[PDB]
């Protein structure tokens, strides 16, 4: 049974990541007025397998070389375990903290790659990206520490029974405007993808692994938003309906990422760290204090079963 | 409990040896300090959760924060040293003997 | 046992992928970075102090938790503003 | 899965031992990360979920990250590797053999003291509130906001001062 | 006048800080104002995470009731009437 | 035009919908029509171990009723 | 059988190396505006599973476009050595096939085929993006007509 | 007949209304959202792409490509 469930949780998400690469290519093409892949197969549903075969065909410290990508991918996959859809695979109180930990770790891979590659050129960008990722994960954590006071438990099931009536966006949107952005930094996506913008050491295989984990994290952060700030409908007789609406909103966010990647330019590193340290951190602290006071100058102090 | 506890104390002693004996570096010493701190935090939380005591739990948090700050200033000093000599070695500190 | 199974499965899958990859074919300092890492620490420690609110709030001394939270946040912001004014967030060398 | 805690303990021992036998820092930091992982898992097996996750989130994510950061940006693993790692590896092997035989010696003199091996699985949890909510370390760590406020204010001051201290140092 | 001019400037130059400080003030200040604050402590005192050990009647204490469903004890009806 | 992305959109949709219903129906098949109980505390675990002890089968997905 | 399915497997792996083509667009000069016009909408390079641009270490094909001087030869040979096997090449323009209008000059490499090998050639000054696509399809076919597994299994 | 770009016709005002609009555009990102809308527009349009081997671009009789000697 359990192995069956883990397969259902791991194989389809890899399939979806591949077809997500596809969807990216297609939407970017349609926004740049071109088509996109329409040839390898009907409307381009084989280009991903083509890329996989090609990469695994390409020729090339083994310790770091292997542990880094493996580590990143394993973390990205484990991140999925504790999610409710609607009843989760692993119900863990403190699940979102487990999420944050396993999302922050990959910095170790990013850093080992650099410390191995003697290239000063490589350490340059490695340090830069590591610092930006760290600094944005900080706020990624504080936002949850400021919202979850609405449900006095770090669980991920209580979110649903909370949002039963209303969502979590009509309030807290001063945060969603952030949690929908830091997610564009930890992922090193645009407009913060400088780590892939300024180039002057990832082989084919490890590059495939890095990219797999990157797009997995994309899907997963979008799902986290759809669960936290966009509460679905939990009518207990319709777990199917829950999963369906969740799918819809996840796809919507994953296409918003692409609207962004197409439209905007990239941020200059200094301008970016300025953005964070001088626009989001003060607001973040003040809004956390606000949501700390709310359940005191209002009866809305929630329970802990 | 007793077995794991004696082993944690052994690990503390080993970090002690690591700090009290060098191999021509400084980051090794500081990392051994961190190992000490980890073993201590663990032993304290274990003692607490085994006694079922709660009010005594803030102590691991406190000492962990203090170890973080301590190692931070230690790294700052290491960095000043490297940037005023040219490296983080230990045999460069032959001064002050006069 | 469950998380053990899942993690071993994920690791073994990744290693199968990498083994396939390997078989199928046949510097000065920048004080700013250290300062940023230090800010990151001195904020993670605040986070460790600050997480327990979802259980510190259901107690009876609201007049105490409210206060201590405000205190931590405001003094941290004071330290931040001082770092700013003394130019730890400028990046121009 | 009865030897669980003893195994995690031996692995923490070995991590601290690999740090005490100072190797190249790149292959010592891995030992430290393993040490933290295994210690957190021990805490979890005992029941301090909050504490274990706090560790995962702060120690690793906060301290080891910056340790590697600073090390790389301010260190060079000069060619001191005259098979130093390959020597201290066999030295570690000899030490671990010493320790295995040391415990197999102790267990004779001391039986119900140092270690109870025949009944190792026993003697981890002693009592527990079967019908009791609100018995997780979250409450003890939340104490600081109602009672024991001195801890919180002292840590706050430690940071409030560490900022100034670091900056005044670096210049 | 100087204050008004400074704020008319900041509200275009750097609003972020204005928003932050206003939120901070609101948070520090409203709890002293609103009437629905004490009710939180009342609630979290009412919530029985433990068992209410009873007592004997070797005296003439008339306050405590001989039965739960009786009315002689501390009520909280305002909770549902909220 | 823009109606050529559905052969990837629907694919991702189904392959993100499968895990949820998979988990639900599987938990239900195991625990006999009722979902998997959860224990955030020792209370619910005591209830579950009690039901296990009295199941007569040593499994907790059996609710007895009043015929015991 | 064995040889039948071996031929089929080779055809499939060629399917891969034929669809998932990634170029390094080493465009030095005015045979570059045309690569860009090609990756533009009206021909849409990507349509054939051929990305606009990408770094060498993960690339498969290499499009030379422009005069190949004696100062940018070394760099080019360096790139073609760094790139991972297999590595296909495509010369795009007179200047890079035979030195074009600068053949008889002193600071030109009279043919990129001296520095590096070649698998396809394309004429022009400039060419037309359509002719460039035709060259790339000739390349796809020069791929699909390979029998590595057969030659190994009869080595 | 020269001109002037990137310059206001005169000194600006300090109106609370103008500061309000500035603050809004700095917070809620009106212009960025407008850019997203433009990308959406072009998404919902017809693409100029063509299938080369089955459709070939336009030209004029004056082309210049492969060579050809001729005959009477
Ligand atoms: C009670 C409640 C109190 C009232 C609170 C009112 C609402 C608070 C609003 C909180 C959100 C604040 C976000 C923010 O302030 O971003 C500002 C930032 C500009 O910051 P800066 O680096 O200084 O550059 C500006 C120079 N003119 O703007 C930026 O440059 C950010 C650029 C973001 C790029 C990503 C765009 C993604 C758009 C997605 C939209 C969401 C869907
Ligand atoms: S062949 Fe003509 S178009 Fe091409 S690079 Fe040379 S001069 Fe430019």
């Amino acid at each position: 049974m359990f192995f069956i469930n883990i397969l259902t949780l791991l194989v389809p998400i890899l399939i979806a990541m591949a077809f997500l690469t596809l969807v990216e290519r297609k939407i970017l093409g349609y926004m740049q007025l071109r088509k996109g892949p329409n040839i390898v197969g009907p409307y381009g549903i084989l280009q991903p397998f083509a890329d996989a075969m090609k990469l695994f065909m390409k020729e090339p410290s083994m310790s770091l070389f292997i542990i880094a990508p493996t580590l990143s991918l394993t973390l990205a996959l484990s991140l999925w375990v504790p999610l409710p859809m609607p009843h989760p695979l692993i119900n863990l109180n403190l699940g979102i903290l487990f999420i944050l930990a396993t999302s922050s770790l990959s910095v170790y891979s990013i850093l080992w790659s650099g410390w191995a590659s003697n290239s000063k050129y490589s350490l340059f960008g490695a340090l830069r990206a590591v610092a930006q990722t760290i600094s944005y994960e900080v706020t990624m954590a504080i936002i949850l520490l400021s919202v979850l006071l609405m449900n006095g438990s770090y669980s991920l099931q209580t979110l649903i029974t909370t949002q039963e009536h209303m969502w979590l966006l009509l309030p807290a949107w001063p945060m969603a405007m952030m949690w929908f952005i830091s997610t564009l930094a930890e992922t090193n996506r645009a407009p913060f993808d400088l780590t892939e913008g300024e180039s002057e050491e990832y082989a084919a295989g490890p590059f495939a692994l890095f990219f797999m984990a990157e797009y997995t994290n994309i899907i997963l952060m979008n799902a986290l938003t759809t669960i936290i700030f966009l509460g679905p409908l939990y009518y207990i007789n319709l777990p199917e309906l829950y999963s369906t609406n969740f799918m819809m909103e996840a796809l919507l966010l994953s296409s918003t990422f692409l609207w962004i990647r197409a439209s905007y330019p990239r941020f200059r590193y200094d301008q970016l760290m300025h953005l964070l340290w001088k626009n989001f951190l003060p607001l973040t602290l003040a809004l956390c204090m606000w949501h700390i006071s709310l359940p005191i100058f209002t009866a809305g102090v929630p329970p802990y079963m | 409990m007793p077995s794991t506890f004696f082993n944690l104390t052994m690990a503390f002693s080993l970090s002690l040896l690591g700090t009290l004996m060098f191999r021509s570096h400084l980051m090794s010493t500081l990392l051994c300090l961190e190992g000490m701190v980890l073993s201590l935090f663990i032993m304290t939380s274990v003692t607490s959760l085994n006694s079922n005591s709660m009010s005594s739990m803030p102590i691991p948090i406190t000492i962990l924060v203090f170890a973080a700050c301590e190692a931070a200033v230690g790294l700052a000093l290491l960095v000043k040293v490297s940037n005023t000599y040219g490296t983080d070695y230990v045999q460069n500190l032959n001064l002050l003997q006069c | 046992m469950n998380l053990y199974t899942v993690i071993f499965i994920n690791i073994l899958l990744s290693l199968t992928l990498i083994l396939v990859a390997f078989w199928l074919p046949q510097l000065p300092f920048s004080m700013k970075f250290f300062l940023v890492a230090i800010t990151f620490l001195l904020f993670d420690l605040e986070i460790a102090l600050l997480l327990p609110l979802p259980w510190a709030i259901q107690t009876i001394k609201t007049s105490t938790m409210m206060i201590m939270a405000f205190i931590l946040v405001t003094i941290l912001s004071l330290g931040l503003a001082y770092e700013w004014t003394q130019k730890g967030l400028e990046w121009t060398e | 899965m009865n030897n669980y805690i003893f195994v995690l303990s031996s692995l923490f021992l070995v991590g601290c031992l690999g740090l005490a036998l100072k190797p190249s820092l790149i292959y010592g930091g891995l030992g430290l990360i393993v040490s933290g992982f295994v210690g957190c898992l021990m805490v979890l097996g005992f029941g301090g979920s909050f504490l274990g996750l706090m560790v995962f989130l702060i120690y690793l994510g906060g301290m080891l990250v910056v340790f590697g950061y600073t090390t790389a940006m301010a260190t060079e693993e000069y060619p001191e590797t005259w098979g130093s790692n390959w020597l201290i590896l066999g030295f570690l092997v000899l030490g671990v053999i010493m320790e295995v035989f040391l415990i197999c010696v102790l267990n004779y003199y001391d039986e119900v003291g140092v270690i109870n091996l025949d009944g190792l699985g026993d003697w981890l949890m002693y009592e527990v509130d079967d019908v009791g909510v609100m018995l997780e370390g979250g409450i003890g760590v939340a104490a600081m906001y109602s009672c024991a406020t001195w801890m919180m204010v002292v840590a706050g001051w430690s940071l409030f001062a560490g900022i100034f201290i670091i900056i005044e140092i670096t210049r | 006048g100087r204050i008004s001019a400074f704020l008319k400037n900041a509200w275009a130059k750097e609003p972020v800080l204005v928003v932050s400080f206003s939120v901070w003030g609101l948070a520090i200040i409203m709890p002293m104002i609103s009437p629905y604050t004490k009710y939180a402590s009342m609630i979290n005192k009412a919530t029985p995470y433990n068992y209410p050990v009873p007592v004997r009647d070797d005296g003439n204490m008339p306050d405590v009731p001989s039965h739960p469903q009786d009315p002689l004890g501390p009520s909280l009806d305002w909770l549902k009437n909220l | 035009m823009w109606f050529e992305i559905l052969p990837g959109l629907a694919i991702m949709g189904v392959c993100l919908v499968i895990p949820g219903v998979s988990t639900a129906y599987i938990h239900k098949f195991t625990n006999g029509g009722k979902e998997k109980r959860v224990a955030r505390v020792q209370y619910q675990w005591y209830l579950m171990e009690r039901d296990r002890r009295i199941s007569g089968v040593n499994r907790y997905y059996v609710s007895k009723g009043l015929e015991n | 059988r064995a040889e039948y399915v071996v031929t089929k497997l080779d055809d499939l792996i060629n399917w891969a190396r034929r669809s998932s083509l990634w170029p390094m667009t080493f465009g030095l000069a005015c045979c570059a505006v045309e690569m860009m016009h090609m990756a533009a909408p009206r021909y849409d390079m990507d349509r054939f599973g051929v990305v606009f641009r990408a770094s060498p270490r993960q690339a498969d094909v290499m499009i030379v476009a422009g005069t190949l001087t004696n100062k940018m030869a070394p760099a080019l040979r360096k790139v073609y050595d760094q790139m991972p096997e297999p590595r296909y090449v495509v010369s795009m323009g007179s200047c890079a096939n035979g030195g074009g209008y600068y053949h008889y000059s002193y600071s030109v490499v009279r043919g990129c085929d001296r520095i590096v090998p070649v698998d396809i050639y394309v004429p022009g000054c400039p060419p037309t993006a359509e002719a460039l696509l035709y060259g790339i399809l000739q390349l796809q076919r020069k791929i699909k007509r390979e029998q590595k597994l057969k030659i190994w299994y009869r080595r | 007949t020269y001109k002037y770009v990137n310059k206001k016709e005169q000194e600006s005002e300090v109106d609370m209304k103008s500061a309000t609009d500035n603050a809004a555009r700095i917070l809620m990102w009106t212009e960025l959202i407008r850019g997203l809308g433009m990308t959406l527009s072009y998404l919902f349009r017809e693409p100029a792409t063509i299938n080369y081997p089955f459709e070939k671009g336009p030209l004029s009789p004056r082309f210049r490509g492969e060579h050809a000697l001729r005959r009477y």
